[PDB]
């Protein structure tokens, strides 16, 4: 907290001088805010263990200037695929198609791509690779599927806590409760019956006091961290059913209607990195994935959030309000907004967004350090909803 | 001739007079026709309309200057020396000072190699000692600019205000920065200038936007330019996070000036205020407009 | 000497050497790429 | 693998059948040495003798299949074939009422 | 142009050399008493230099030593007067004096290197912030405790929500191998924290000053690196019982090779040792802090953190 | 001239030199007009921007040398004896070496023939016994070489460390190569040099990168260069399997230089570690820099 | 203006006369984008024709009576000439939802 | 078959309307006496004021209709618009158990 | 004059200056125009 | 006299006159034929 006297005394008492300080300093903050934005990514390839333990192991690593050329997409909700080109000379694409015929390696591989120091991180599993001729040129074109795709890959039978060929009772199974919770809940029974149904489920899996501590999850690749059934702040609850659907078909339309979001983050112990706040989360290895449900948009907040706003006085808050049934929402707005600022905005170095007090809009104008491609529009279609069939 | 003199101070510091009083001194002339040298490279942009066209507005592209150098002197190695010199002040990565000089100031455009140079004749260039350079450089801010007005206002008082006279003598808009200490709160202008660019130009005659409250040692500086993000604190904080969604729409118009008002509120200390106006011209030379 | 040869001929864009059959490719890999991960296994 | 057989030796459909197995390599370094072995197909015989473009009859193979590999519009093809098969089949199980 | 005006012109200069402009430029009539003066403004405006020529019938020479033209810089803005008797100054030449001889950027140019820094820390925000990086126990080991129950400023230790163990890396290195630390600390309970100096990038040697305290273990130790978590004791311990708000300096002289501890403002080394077997130089400039404690309650732990180069 | 040496070392190891003092002893001189021979092609990427296009960054391009040659004798027998050893000296797939002698030292580059070259006159050469040779040649590696240089560190201790003495006197970034004797933990610097390419130019000034332990015969280079695999052991054993994703990402950049540390521990015969730096120039001949 | 301002119904049609209303294409907003070619921007327009309105009139098996307490029989089923019985199934669900 | 009209007397609407029968011909050789009779289908009436390419108001005919000579993409439409109908249609026919 | 210069490189038709991508977003609006109204809405 | 002209622009391919409706024409054949035949009857 260098104050403007002290900052002049020490200039002593030449206010340009002083100027000329804040302004070097303000330089180097924004320098670092481009060097960060600049900076190359992280590709890093990873196998299974060839002996069939845990723990991903260390093939090798892309350079970017090495790459052909390379595509990653981040989805809402939904399963992307990243490309990543390379030439057949290179050693991670020889070692790629060696792969196939290589009796001694596990036909599994994992990409994990780390944007600023892997803050951003894209994680996939292999799908497939080509051998590609241009001109008589081959290189390697490599498709991986981003983490998303464990869950149509994971779904939820009737009675996930029994065996599934003996008696799988009800018809349908039913779960309701917080959003977050719920969903998280889902993932989390379908991968403890995945992993074996080894133990006994307590009533409530993210009640951390519930399970033993003695218990070994460090054979688990996929975690879900969530809140407790009484804990969740999810203003809304959600019912989730399931005929042996897949588990991101069950939890797409509750994830639209809540506005939430699945994050995956692959832990990467390798690099230091710990994770925290689900069962045996002490003891996960190297490049385990973990599932963690939140609130991005904070729309269904009691405080609201922003839905709209002008140039000239920025966002305009406004909350929900439900009609008779609360199958109807609206929006009210907050006339007199008096929302405290999170206390991450007020931290040195701290550039997120908070979903309680969004802030980034950005302008296109004359002079517009963007290309904006296309904004559509389209109103509403039908009034009336039908739903139904036997009851 | 003596009514120009132009420059070039390299990425290493180097000074080179290509043309004007003492020009190859240092051994390196400028040879004729240089090319988006003078004018902003600008493209119109037209919709179909009922009588052929209609105009959709300008859009000022970077500048792509192909000029040649003549490296001379008496003796072949001399000549080396001056031909890797003059290698040496330009670079890629980094931008070197082309600074043009006339009656009417000193200008300067900040150039960086767009490719290779392309040297010597088709002999070897020990043989003549006076070889031409072919350079393309290129200027991705095309707009020839002098040094800003800067102005300080420093205050002692918990709640004050002032003027600060501004005036767009240029041809082209500029965009006004600030630095503003803290802790306060600040109200810094955002007028229109009579501008219709989102249709609200005598709507906004008088805007005023609040910056958010500052709290200690979290200076800050405004900075209303495009290029840039318009808060940055010099302790990191984000500044802007807290600023919802506000921001500085609005260049200072050419031909347009006023005594543009500044508040500082809620300030125990009293602190200081600094407005840098940019002086940016479209042409290297041109005669003050009114 | 750049403007008015092949030194705008290259602002011009794709009015000399382009091929249609690599465009097509390309355009049908991003196509792929953006709708093979949501489509059924079925 | 897709194969173009300009003016190899190879003869289809007399050397090498629909549902034969047959062996292919690709001039890529790390796998010079293996043979991909996988049972022809497809096989297209294809000319055309337009003044413009002239191409004499050819034949291009390939061999193995892949889902994953397959353009989208096949493979929607083939997912509606197969969904509307199913459709038909869940209908006519229908139990009336 | 119908009134008479400058002519710009350029002026060379050369360190070591004497400035002269020859009779046989400046020519013209001039009537006895004429005077010619040449100034030399910056780009503010300010005189940098005033000189006077020597005026005769039919010529101007102009000659100064080298020590009075030494501090006009290239790009300094030159303009030269005659004044006829009885009559206003009129200025013949203007421009711009450039230098011609050898150029030393390296002289004029500090680089980041050769540069002594200076950084601090203070909790105060109660968040870790960007410029300490967890190290032992991985990210997420730090932490901050309010000790809000005494009148104390929040501090700095280890995650006891997950670990009794963790060490934090100053993000940037320093720039000697000689180091100036202060630490202001608290002694909430019995624990370990460990003073870090000439660490490496993971901190796997570095030399250190540990304060124990305990039931009975109030001592202070030099201990060397075997990784951010584990440490070897060099000498004899001395024993210090620390109180809430302590101040210690630890000084790590390189010429000397000698790491030593002093307490608040003592003029003798609380703890001395030398000759400690571990790498300096380039590569090993690194500092940090260590806690360990037995219980998962903060131990001693720093309120305040500073370092400098150099001692 | 005697300023300018250009010789060409073919892929059968023949030496020819095309121009300066004594060229033409073979009977192949050089013809003028050589391009894209000098300076290193670098194309540069631009990003749209709000006042044109904003500088997004650099990539070298690989040279493609179009020169000519001229294979000269009194009789036509002899004439086609040195025009089939001047075909001889140059291969496709193998490269032949380009040097260049001038006061700055000598300056190497390996090119090998793009196309087919293009021999004679329009009638048949053995009338004329002195004929040109259009050569196309390419250059993979774009940038002129000098010997790289190399250092030697033997050690009989278990635990050790030196200081290498490294400098980059080029005016490109170059990649060190390490090569390293087993058993023994080896820590080898991999120091930014201030490069920010990571948005690590600060944490990293002194970092070091350590390798995984080395079992007996497990001799391992260690190359930081982007087309080479960063670890590779002599003997077919996966080293970089047991590396937990870590590498070597910096250069060393132009201008810097210093006493990089490396440290061997755990080796129970001593060890041994050399250091290959090379130097790499954008230009046949250029002053020293700095 | 019209997806943002408050004083307006969101639904818009548009009406196409050729031959001075001989021929007409009449049709509801289905969306517009806003796009940009070459920094110029133009705004398209999609709208659909009225026969989509068909698309969102049902038939529920008793038009005549509330939908969610009893629909009987299982099925709707009308028989008639092709036009009359057409005409009358799209009149009783105009009936129905209106 | 389609047909595009670009200054005939033909007035689409006016003379002919959509579902109205009409003949054409095509000048292919063992063809031409044959009038081909089908009932309008459809009919686009498209324009472009474009400075680069400008197309007066011109009218397009398609008289009769084929899923064989349908394009690919209207063809996938057209099956999942009547898959999700039939999908729709046993999803409702369901009995509960 | 016109014969035998870009008077009848515009008889040619797209051989000079033509682009691929606004040719091959035509395409595809047309599809759209064509299948977009006959998609089901679920 | 053919290396350099036209004879060269033919080894460049469809740099020159080719117009992009044959081609999207020629792909969409090449896909109809592909698809058609497995696509259902429904």
């Amino acid at each position: 907290a260098n104050n403007w006297t002290d900052i002049l005394a020490a200039s002593d008492g030449d206010e340009w001088a002083a100027f000329k300080t804040i302004e070097a300093q303000a330089d180097e903050v924004r320098a670092g805010h481009q060097a960060l934005r600049r900076a190359k990514p992280l590709i890093r390839l990873w196998m299974n263990n060839p002996d069939g333990s845990e723990g991903l192991v260390y093939v090798g690593r892309v350079d970017y200037d090495d790459t052909i050329r390379g595509s990653f997409p981040f989805k809402n909700n939904t399963p992307s695929q990243g490309v990543l080109e390379l030439r057949d000379d290179n050693y991670l694409a020889v070692w790629l198609k060696q792969l196939p015929n290589n009796p001694e390696l596990k036909k599994n591989v994992v990409i994990t791509v780390d944007f600023y120091g892997g803050k951003k991180r894209w994680s996939g599993l292999l799908d497939k690779w080509t051998i590609k001729s241009k001109e008589h040129v081959k290189y390697l074109e490599v498709t991986f599927n981003d983490d998303l795709t464990m869950l149509q890959y994971l779904l939820c039978p009737p009675n996930p806590a029994l065996p599934i060929p003996v008696l799988q009772f009800p018809r349908i199974f039913g779960i309701a409760g917080p959003a977050k919770w719920a969903i998280s809940t889902l993932i989390f029974i379908n991968l403890f019956r995945v992993q074996g149904n080894l133990w006994t489920l307590p009533d409530d899996p993210f009640n951390l006091e519930s399970w033993d501590d003695i218990l070994d999850w460090s054979d688990w690749q996929c975690f879900v961290k969530s809140n407790s059934f009484l804990l969740d702040d999810s203003s809304v609850w959600t019912f989730l059913s399931s005929r042996m659907n897949p588990v991101d078909s069950i939890i797409a339309d509750a994830l639209d209607d809540a506005q939430l979001t699945i994050t995956y983050r692959r832990v990467l112990t390798d690099d230091g990195e710990t994770a925290e706040g689900f069962p045996g989360a002490h003891g996960i290895k190297n490049g385990a994935l973990v599932f963690e449900i939140v609130d991005n948009s904070n729309a269904t907040a009691l405080e609201g959030t922003f839905f709209s706003g002008t140039i000239v006085d920025g966002f305009a808050r406004s909350v929900l309000l439900y009609g008779g049934g609360f199958v109807e929402d609206t929006l009210s707005v907050v006339s007199d907004d008096q929302t405290l600022q999170p206390d991450e905005y007020y931290q040195s170095g701290w550039l997120a967004t908070m979903a309680k007090m969004p802030w980034l809009v950005v302008r296109d104008n004359e002079w517009t350090p963007i290309e904006s491609s296309d904004l559509s529009w389209g109103p509403a279609k039908n009034v009336s909803v039908i739903v139904g069939g036997d009851n | 001739t003596d009514f120009l003199k132009i420059e070039l101070i390299g990425r290493d510091g180097s000074h080179w007079v290509l043309s004007g009083p003492g020009m190859g001194q240092q051994g390196v002339t400028l040879n004729p026709n240089l090319q988006q040298f003078y004018d902003a490279p600008v493209k119109t942009l037209y919709v179909p309309g009922p009588f052929g066209e209609e105009y959709a507005g300008k859009r000022v592209q970077r500048r792509e200057i192909v000029f040649s150098v003549q490296a001379y002197d008496e003796d072949p190695d001399t000549w080396s020396t001056v031909d890797s010199l003059w290698r040496w002040a330009w670079d890629y990565d980094e931008e070197s000072e082309l600074r043009v000089s006339t009656s009417d100031g000193t200008r300067f455009l900040k150039v960086r190699l767009m490719e290779e140079p392309k040297p010597y004749y088709e002999k070897d260039p020990h043989i003549t000692a006076d070889n031409p350079i072919v350079m393309t450089v290129t200027a991705t801010f095309p707009y020839w600019q002098d040094e800003p007005e800067e102005l300080i206002w420093t205050t002692l008082s918990t709640e004050d205000m002032t003027r600060f006279p501004v005036r767009n003598d240029g041809d082209v808009p500029v965009w006004l920065k600030w630095t503003l200490t803290a802790p306060g709160l600040w109200i810094l202008p955002d007028f229109s200038w009579g501008n219709d660019m989102y249709s609200r130009g005598r709507e906004d005659l008088g805007r005023t936007v609040a910056m958010p409250e500052l709290v200690a040692g979290e200076h800050v500086s405004v900075d209303s330019d495009p290029r840039v993000q318009t808060l940055i604190a010099v302790n990191g904080m984000p500044t802007q996070n807290r600023w919802k969604g506000n921001d500085l729409l609005y260049p200072l118009m050419p031909g347009k000036g006023a005594e543009i008002p500044v508040q500082l509120k809620n300030a125990p200390e009293g602190g200081a205020c600094k407005l840098t106006r940019p002086r940016w011209y479209s042409r290297p030379w041109s005669r003050p407009g009114v | 000497s750049s403007g008015g040869g092949p030194a705008v001929v290259n602002n011009y864009g794709d009015i000399h050497t382009a091929n249609y059959d690599e465009f097509y490719k390309g355009q049908q890999r991003r196509e792929a790429q953006q709708q093979a991960p949501i489509l059924p296994v079925r | 693998h897709l194969m173009a057989l300009h003016d190899s030796w190879i003869i289809p459909g007399l050397h090498i059948d629909i549902g034969q197995r047959m062996g292919s390599t690709v001039n890529s370094k790390g796998v010079e040495n293996i043979v991909w072995v996988n049972q022809l197909e497809e096989m297209t015989a294809a000319w055309d003798n337009s003044a413009g473009q002239t191409m004499p009859l050819s034949w291009v193979l390939k061999a193995g299949k892949s889902d994953r590999a397959m353009s989208i519009g096949e493979r929607v093809a083939r997912l509606a074939k197969k969904m509307s098969e199913a459709l038909n089949n869940v209908g006519v199980h229908i139990v009336q009422s | 142009m119908l009134s008479t005006g400058p002519i710009m012109e350029t002026l060379t200069l050369t360190v070591g050399s004497a400035f002269e402009i020859p009779g046989w430029k400046l020519r013209g009539e001039y009537p006895a008493g004429t005077t010619s003066h040449l100034v030399f403004t910056d780009a503010a405006g300010g005189t940098l230099g005033e000189f006077e020529g020597t005026v005769s019938a039919k010529e101007i020479h102009y000659l100064q030593a080298p020590d009075d033209v030494k501090n006009i810089p290239h790009g300094a803005n030159f303009q030269l007067f005659v004044t006829y008797p009885s009559m206003q100054p009129q200025c013949l030449y203007f421009g711009t004096a450039i230098r011609k001889e050898p150029r030393y950027p390296l002289s004029t140019v500090v680089s980041p290197e050769d540069s002594a820094v200076q950084y601090k820390a203070n909790f105060v925000g109660q968040y870790i912030g960007p410029m300490w990086k967890p190290m032992g126990n991985g990210w997420g080991s730090l932490g901050i405790h309010t000790h809000a129950l005494i009148s104390e400023a929040p501090s700095m230790g280890p995650n006891y929500s997950l670990f009794s163990s963790a060490a934090a890396r100053w993000l940037w290195s320093m720039n000697m191998d000689s180091v100036t630390i202060v630490v202001r600390v608290l002694n909430v309970g019995a624990g370990k924290f460990n003073v870090i100096v000439c660490a490496d990038y993971q901190m796997q040697t570095y030399l250190g000053i540990q304060f124990e305290t305990g039931i009975s273990n109030n001592k202070v130790h030099v201990i060397t690196g075997d990784g951010p978590l584990n440490w070897g004791y060099q000498g004899d311990a001395v024993n210090n019982t620390t109180a809430n708000g302590d101040v210690y300096t630890i000084k790590y002289n390189d010429l000397l090779d000698t790491i030593s501890c002093y307490k608040g403002t003592s003029l003798t080394p609380l703890i001395e040792a030398s000759g400690l077997d571990v790498p300096h130089g380039e590569g090993f400039r690194y500092t940090g802090l260590a806690w360990n404690t037995a219980l998962l309650s903060p131990g001693v732990e720093p309120t305040a953190w500073e370092a400098k180069d150099g001692v």
